[PDB]
């Protein structure tokens, strides 16, 4: 759901 | 009373991440500048809030302890914060000192931004009662990460653990209330009162958007995901 939130947060 | 090794190296710490973010200056020369329609100033806001969450993101990773938490609390901590960091940091901007008369069409620039009259109001009463308590940019940047590490937050698991991270950071803030304004020894209980105050913009966040004068209300898919629009 929140997917770019989690991409930003595990990059 | 006075700040030990260790808090004085965590505010700077914070400082210089927060210090990331966009200059209030950019911010206020861009509506001082132009009178724009309700249509222009709806994408100036969707572009400057898409800049605030990637800069806030940013900053949440480097506070300590976070990485360390719940991937799952960790994305509940970034939702639940997002617009209470954006209205603190509105209040930063509006309440930063500008030539005279400046503040004035600032603030007539933002009652015609293109939002209902109703959502107007209590934001420049935030706004007046943050400015009113004189916040140094230290006291900006450990409040901005007390918000964000709000153990009260809905759909937390473990709230021990982002209690044992906002602990320090409240302990450094009270020591700089002392400090900067030993005059009001209400000061701390102040700053975690605006703090109260500050939740009040989460509820109705997306009523007030889909209020704004435009014909689209077009969001990024970034602020799709932190706020509750599209
Ligand atoms: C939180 O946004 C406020 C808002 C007011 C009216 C309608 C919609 C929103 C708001 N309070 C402000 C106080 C100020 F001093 C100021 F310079 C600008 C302010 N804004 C808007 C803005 O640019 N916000 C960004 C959001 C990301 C973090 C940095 C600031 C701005 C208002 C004029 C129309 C364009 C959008």
């Amino acid at each position: 759901d929140h997917q770019l939130l989690r991409y930003l947060l595990d990059k | 009373m006075e700040l030990t090794p260790d808090q004085q190296t965590l505010l700077h710490f914070i400082m210089d991440s927060y210090n990331k973010q966009r200059m209030p200056q950019e911010i206020t020369n861009k509506i001082l500048k132009e009178a724009f329609s309700a249509e222009e100033n709806f994408l100036i806001l969707t572009e400057m809030a898409t800049n605030h969450v990637q800069v806030l993101v940013e900053f949440t990773k480097k506070l300590p302890g976070f990485q360390t938490l719940d991937h799952e609390d960790q994305i509940a901590l970034l939702k639940g914060s997002a617009v209470e960091a954006m209205f603190l940091r509105s209040a930063e901007i509006f309440n930063k000192k500008l030539p005279s008369g400046h503040s004035d069409l600032l603030e007539a620039r933002i009652r015609n931004s293109g939002i209902s009259d109703e959502y107007i109001t209590p934001m420049f009463s935030f706004y007046k009662s943050i400015g009113e308590l004189k916040m140094t940019q230290e006291e900006y940047a450990l409040l901005t990460a007390i918000v964000i590490l709000s153990p009260d937050r809905q759909y937390i698991k473990d709230r021990e653990a982002v209690e044992k991270l906002q602990e320090p950071l409240l302990d450094v803030l009270q020591k700089l209330c002392k400090i900067h304004q030993p005059e009001n020894p209400q000061h701390f209980a102040c700053l975690l009162g605006r703090l109260t105050e500050l939740r009040t913009f989460n509820h109705h966040h997306a009523e007030m958007l889909m209020s704004w004068r435009v014909n689209d209300h077009k969001f990024t898919p970034l602020l799709c995901e932190i706020w509750d629009v599209q």
